[PDB]
């Protein structure tokens, strides 16, 4: 068996949702910000936000909504986790003591159902009569909000429309009514149904279906002054109520897909709309009152306000201050002014909240020769792309290096006192036949620049037609100074060439240190790339020189230096190249038994291969023979996101389902068949998407640090910005920490009454297994935050084993010492 | 000649790598040196020598040299390790069963989450699977281990049934006592859970219905660890075994011993309401408790769902092989 | 695709056994003894008639490729029965076949099994499988005797007498190389034909074509009387050579 420990070094920083309401008191205006597994509660002031409380939940927050049922003084909070844990929460404050009450809870998962393409949707009735959930295709789940439903029991109504895009509860209806856009073979349509708690079925809805835009994306329930709904698409915005029908199709919104909306004015007169190029719009409802005294919607208008971060969620707060919650860039507070500034913008940034964004890659480098370690990350996307330099000093110090294009890979080259960074920027087919970039960025603002002139694929004769307005990716290698983080050089790759992999290393008897890039020729027509390059560059005297190129028949997904040879993975093939005295790459040997060799790691003559669907493989170089050998493969099917070698026997992997696992050679060695079997000895639901594993630590490890029980250090970056650390334990230390977890879970009160053991259970749509071989260090580090009565309760009857004493009684102050040591690894 | 099996050596194949742990040996991917064809090699080890050549392998050789169907896996030859042959007693090398190589197995495609099945895709899959089962059943053979792991799919959209290691001939007139723990619990018929030792070809139909539902949900229908728990899960959806719907259930060894918590009503049509009408009727008939009232393979092929499917349009399932790399 | 398992009588003058100096009479004797050993051993163990015949067919085929002087017959027989049991799903443990073989063989005969009987048998399985070219499925005259008899309609008792007498002829033909000369379908017809002559029955009357005097042609196409008569001659020869007479 194997024993490992996993802790958080930086909590998730991406905003996954934001709501505004009256949650902490019927009087204060609150902003609830949801990061993966983390809930942040703020109070709105005239200058900004006053933080008041933060809790963690044992689950990914999928739905977050505030409601105030008749009889309550203040808003209640509904949360549903991605594992279908539902709960209703209440804020309660006793002087200085702030706690979160679980008013109702239960798990709403169905034994049979197909998860929907557009994900979990949760909505609440304007009269707070019921909670609507869209979890599965063809089913609508209703949790009625009666006082007695403390377990959140619910029933399903058959829904004829299998493919639902979005749904909202409508306002101004005689009965609870839903408005949903759906897709069937004839296109997209908007339809309405009434929901009957008495009959537990749908009844015919108030207004007839209408055919809507093929890419109708979002539904807005407009407040009672107007009533009805607004439908947002790629080209048009339409309002539907009864017989009334309006459509505005302003050319400005066609340029970029609109992804978020929020109501500014409670009467519904004004809405905010945001698009993926960061633009912020105002959607205006123009009223016309009739002599009858009734007010009808006259027209819709769209006005451009300015630019924000590419925002997953918008929230208007008040006083012209809007919260921009970002998943791809930094979040913000921005002020909307009535008068534009001299550039034409009505938006002026107030504050900037750091998001490590998508961490696509990262490396650890000791920039200041301080024996510490700094983490340079490829963070963000599109105009939010950035490098982030992270060091410890009690908080983490993070420097941001804006790139305004997407960073893909990073690797450090000490000889040159600089970093190599792969990046891609979006250009659009323009009337010249070429393309034009939407904005300047790192690869265009380099001091010196170059473009590949390779003739390898120049024969072509393969037609790829271009339509004006289509996007393309343009990929570059950036040379970036390690002190200034100035872009010294930018190398643009071939048209339709993607840069996928990057290494900095010496090869063979060649004393020069090279930047080596593996690429793929990506054409929309191809299911899988069939052309690619390995390019050897030399950065010298401020110019990047092309040293050698090797043509390959696929995508070079991953490369790594291997004892002076170049180990590269091309599609299914894993190849070892030698570097000749003629400065050309020469193939030594190949391994073909893969589906797609996405990830490579090495240790000595051993290679760990991560596959798209066939988990992880342990391959070995046999130098006596000049070939590869398969040592052992994990035959459990898994979709890999990243892998890492822990030691000669234990191997770490990350699943696309937000799960971690550790494989070990059986090492029984009775039969060859057992040896060729990698046994999954560790299973752990992380809750994050791991893109990159990287050996290193950010802690000051200069001579004088007390010996930690943990051995080894692997850092990992994730999509939501979360940075974590994996380390190993001895059997004795695991058992102690594991036994202590079981004691802590009985003592610590969970938000939503979610069982910790359930949360960390390995979970795919097809399997659920109890966690094994992994200590949730975030649980262990919570011992120091629990009240003293609870500490002594945890340590009661706690006996250490397999140590200086076979049986050793434990006191709370002893554990306070151990846990405090375990906090010193990050 | 092509028929003199067991003499050609495994030297004739370049081994590519191990693709799975089998029952009687490991399974390798390999390329024929002469033709370049890709094959799968099932290694048979008779060094155990407690019972010599494994019966599991004997079944697969005996049966698959008789069965010729596009939806049944093909054994191409049997080859051997290099033999020193100083004495037949000294020889301990293994035998390899050479099969056609198939690009993927269904479990892998679903477990990795990398496949999406449309209605038209499920039609092609099920028409081939049931047609192959029909060929076997009409030839009076039972598979007895139908699971997602044993349904192989290559990217052409062709389906082939594969692990015939538990296959035995069925005599309809003269009932024969067989082994009751034959199918994996997830795909096991209810009759065998209650101990039916004289079972019918309807056991395989049940398994295929379980797969039919799974292709529509992407999750196995009845996932349990113990035989009783499965009977409860099946009973919750398909209805409890009552003599009203299974008149001879009373004659089964464990009927009184093993009972579901309650007498359940059938909710299959309700809990599967998102399934197309033609398919839902196939599922309700395939997951019928009484094996004697359970539909046959032929009856599934003469159904509104599969009758008019044309196998000329193989409609391969949707496998993302680019942009799966980066989200 | 599939191998050819049938030879012409003239070809039996050139088995390995013959060419190592064994005379025709001796090889025939060895074949009878080995087959009857297989039959007796498996009958004591309670084995189905198909399992006995499959072993016997393996045995007969084996000695078309090897010599009786280099492969002791009772070991080969025991091995064939052991494999036949697995093929036909009537398995037996090798130790139990040996136990029964020892019960039935005298001390000299059991000498063939050497110092370790089970090992001598288990080791041979590899050569047996390679020899029979991994073609394990075998059809036997029995199934055709019943398939064809079912299509006869008439006196229940005269037909049952025909079947039983023919069935005995099938059991007796396993001691001969007919298994190696004619497909089982032909054997089944030949034994029906022989029983008919011996019981003075005119089988055509029982067929759906009662005025089709060559009654077998509707069961087995392209079979001349020459063949059926040759087969009958060979079966009765066993009875005339032995002290045993036709069952009747
Ligand atoms: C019941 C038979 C079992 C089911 O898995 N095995 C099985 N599977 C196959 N392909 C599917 C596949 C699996 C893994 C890989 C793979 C590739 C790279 C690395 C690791 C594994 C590739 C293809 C086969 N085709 C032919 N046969 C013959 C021997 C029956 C196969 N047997």
């Amino acid at each position: 068996m194997s024993y490992n420990y996993v802790v958080t070094a930086q909590k998730p920083t991406a905003v996954n949702g934001c709501v505004t309401g009256h949650f902490t008191s019927a009087e204060d205006l609150n902003l609830l910000i949801a990061k993966n597994t983390r809930l942040e509660i703020y109070v709105v002031t005239a200058e900004g936000l006053r933080p008041v409380k933060e809790v963690g939940m044992y689950g990914k927050i999928a739905v977050m909504e505030l409601f105030r049922p008749k009889g309550e003084s203040k808003d209640l909070l509904f949360i549903l986790t991605a594992k279908y844990n539902a709960c209703i929460l209440e804020y309660k404050q006793s002087g200085e003591s702030i706690d979160i009450i679980t008013r109702a809870h239960g798990n709403v998962q169905d034994r049979i159902g197909r998860p929907s393409e557009t994900g979990i949707i949760g909505i609440i009735d304007p009269e707070c009569r019921m909670i609507g959930l869209r979890l599965y295709d063809g089913l609508f789940k209703v949790i009625p909000l009666d006082r007695d439903n403390k377990e959140l029991k619910a029933f399903n109504i058959r829904l004829e429309e299998l493919h639902v895009i979005d749904v909202k509860f409508l306002y101004g209806c005689q009965a609870p009514t839903i408005c949903f856009v759906y897709q069937d073979p004839q296109g997209r349509h908007v339809k309405t149904y009434e929901v009957s708690l008495r009959e537990k079925e749908f009844n015919k809805g108030p207004w007839k279906q209408e055919n809507v835009e093929a890419e109708a994306s979002m539904v807005i329930a407009v407040p009672e002054p107007f009533g009805g709904a607004i439908i947002i698409g790629q080209e048009s915005i339409t309002y539907h109520n009864g017989d009334k029908y309006l459509a505005i199709a302003p050319p400005i919104i066609k340029q970029s897909t609109i992804v978020c909306h929020n109501r500014v004015d409670p009467n519904g007169s004004r809405y905010l709309l945001g698009d993926m190029e960061g633009r912020l719009f105002m959607l205006l409802l123009e009223k016309e009152e009739q002599m009858d005294g009734t007010v009808t919607l006259k027209d819709l208008r769209v006005e451009l306000l300015g630019e924000t971060s590419i925002a997953e969620c918008l929230t208007y707060l008040d006083n012209g201050v809007v919260f921009v919650g970002s998943r791809l860039g930094d979040s913000q507070l921005v002020k909307l002014n009535v008068d534009s500034n001299e550039q034409g913008s009505y938006v002026v940034a107030m504050e900037t909240f750091t998001n490590l964004g998508p961490i696509v890659d990262m490396c650890v480098v000791d920039l200041e020769r301080q024996g510490q370690g700094q983490l340079v990350t490829c963070s963000g996307a599109f105009k939010e792309g950035s490098l982030r330099i992270i060091r410890n000093g009690q908080k983490l110090h993070i420097r941001t290096v804006p790139l305004y294009e997407s960073p893909r890979k990073i690797c450090y080259q000490e000889v040159s006192q600089c970093f190599g960074v792969l990046s891609s920027r979006i250009e659009v087919q323009d009337t010249s036949g070429g393309t034009t970039a939407l904005r300047p960025s790192a690869s265009t603002q380099a001091l010196s620049s170059s473009v590949s002139s390779s003739k390898l694929f120049s024969s072509s004769t393969a037609p790829h037609e271009t339509s004006f307005g289509e996007e393309v990716e343009v990929h570059n290698l950036l040379i970036i100074d390690q002190h200034t983080f100035e872009v010294l050089h930018a190398h643009q790759f071939l048209q339709n060439e993607y840069a996928l992999s990057l290494v900095s290393c010496k090869l063979g008897k060649d004393p020069n240190t090279y930047f080596i890039v593996g690429t793929a020729m990506v054409y929309p027509e191809e299911a899988e790339p069939k052309q690619g390059r390995i390019v050897v560059f030399q950065y010298s005297d401020g110019k990047l020189q092309t040293v050698a190129e090797k043509e390959v028949k696929g995508a070079v997904y991953s490369m790594v230096e291997f004892n002076g040879k170049l180990l590269a993975s091309i599609n299914s093939t894993v190849r070892l190249y030698e570097w000749t005295t003629e400065k050309e790459l020469r193939t030594e040997c190949n391994h073909y038994n893969n589906i797609m060799a996405l990830y490579l790691k090495t240790k000595g003559d051993f290679i760990l291969v991560g596959d798209l669907m066939r988990s992880v493989l342990l391959l070995a170089y046999k130098p006596m023979e000049g070939n590869f050998e398969e040592i052992a493969r994990d035959f459990n099917p898994n979709w890999m996101s990243a892998v890492e070698i822990l030691d000669d026997d234990n191997f770490l992997g990350a699943e696309n389902a937000f799960n971690l696992f550790v494989c070990q050679k059986d090492s029984a060695a009775t039969t060859d068949e057992e040896r060729q079997h990698l046994q999954e000895v560790g299973l752990f639901h992380l809750g994050e998407f791991v893109n990159v594993f990287c050996h290193g630590s950010l802690v000051m490890q200069n001579l004088g640090e007390t010996s930690t029980p943990t051995q080894g250090s692997v850092l990992f970056g994730t999509v939501n910005g979360m940075i974590g650390l994996v380390t190993s334990l001895s059997e004795s230390w695991y058992n102690l920490l594991l036994d202590m977890q079981n004691r802590l879970n009985k003592v610590i009160k969970s938000v939503g009454k979610i069982e910790h053991s359930f949360w960390r259970s390995f979970h795919t749509e097809r399997k659920t297994e109890p966690a094994t071989g992994f200590i949730d260090g975030d649980l262990i580090e919570s011992f120091l935050d629990i009240s003293r009565p609870k500490m002594q309760e945890v340590v009661a009857n706690l006996q250490y084993d397999d140590g200086s004493g076979m049986k050793r009684e434990a006191t709370a102050d002893d554990l306070i010492k151990v846990v405090e040591e375990l906090t010193r690894i990050h | 000649t092509e028929s003199d099996w067991g003499k050609r050596c495994v030297d004739k194949f370049d081994i590519i790598g191990i693709i799975g742990e089998g029952t009687y040996g490991q399974v390798y991917k390999a390329k024929d040196k002469d033709t370049g064809e890709l094959v799968a090699l099932k290694k048979v080890r008779l060094d155990n020598e407690k019972e010599g050549f494994p019966i599991t392998a004997i079944r697969e050789i005996k049966i698959l040299r008789q069965l010729i169907h596009r939806s049944v896996v093909n054994m191409k030859e049997i080859v051997t390790d290099k033999q020193d042959a100083l004495d037949f007693k000294k020889d301990k090398g293994a035998f390899y069963l050479v099969f056609e190589y198939m690009d993927h197995d269904l479990m892998g495609l679903l477990e990795s989450g990398l496949v999406h099945f449309s209605e038209d895709h499920i039609k092609s899959f099920m028409k081939q699977l049931m047609e192959g089962l029909e060929y076997c059943h009409k030839k009076n053979f039972l598979h007895r281990d139908i699971k997602c792991s044993n349904i192989l799919l290559n990217n052409s959209g062709q389906i082939k049934l594969a692990d015939f290691g538990l296959a035995r001939l069925y005599n309809s007139e003269e009932s024969r006592p067989y082994t009751n723990k034959v199918i994996t619990l997830w795909y096991r018929p209810p009759e065998l859970l209650l101990g039916e030792e004289r079972y019918t070809p309807a056991i395989d139909v049940w398994s295929c219905g379980c797969i039919l539902g799974e292709l529509f949900t992407k999750k196995p229908i009845f996932q349990a660890n113990l035989e009783l728990a499965q009977l409860e899960l099946i009973s919750r959806l398909c209805g409890s075994p009552c003599p009203a719907v299974w008149p001879d259930v009373i004659r089964l060894p464990y009927f009184n011993t093993m009972k579901p918590k309650k007498q359940y009503r059938r909710r299959l049509r309700e809990e599967f309401s998102f399934i197309p009408s033609a398919a839902l009727d196939l599922l309700d008939h395939m997951l019928t408790l009484d094996p004697s009232k359970r539909c046959t393979a032929e009856q599934t092929l003469q159904s509104d769902f599969l009758k008019d499917v044309e196998l000329s349009k193989m409609a391969p399932p949707d496998l993302p092989h680019w942009q799966d790399c980066h989200e | 695709t599939k191998p050819c398992w049938y030879w012409d009588k003239k070809d039996l003058a050139h088995t390995p056994s013959q060419l190592e100096g064994l005379d025709p009479a001796t090889e025939a004797r060895y074949r009878r003894e080995g087959a009857r050993f297989i039959f007796d051993v498996g009958t004591r163990l309670g084995l189905h008639y198909d399992t006995l015949a499959t072993g016997i067919i393996y045995f007969h085929r084996f000695y078309m490729f090897h010599s009786f002087k280099q492969f002791p017959r009772y070991v080969t027989g025991a091995c064939c029965l052991f494999l036949a049991g697995k093929v036909e799903e009537t398995p037996k443990k090798c130790k139990d076949i040996i136990k029964t073989a020892r019960s039935l063989l005298n001390d000299v005969q059991f000498g063939q099994f050497g110092d370790d009987p089970k090992e001598e048998v288990m080791v041979l399985e590899r050569i047996l499988l390679q020899t029979i070219k991994f073609d394990l499925q075998v059809e036997h005259p029995y199934q055709f005797l019943l398939k064809y008899a079912k299509q006869l309609k008439g006196d229940k008792n005269k037909i049952q007498k025909l079947v039983q007498m023919a069935w005995t002829f099938v059991n007796d033909s396993l001691c001969t190389t007919l298994s190696l000369q004619w497909e089982p379908e032909i054997i089944a017809v030949a034994v029906m034909y022989l029983a008919g002559r011996l019981c003075k029955f005119e089988i055509q009357e029982w067929t759906s074509k009662p005025m089709y005097r060559r009654w077998w042609e509707q069961f087995v196409q392209d079979v001349p009387v020459d063949v059926l008569e040759d087969i009958c001659h060979q079966i009765l020869d066993l009875y005339s050579q032995g002290k045993q007479q036709m069952p009747h």
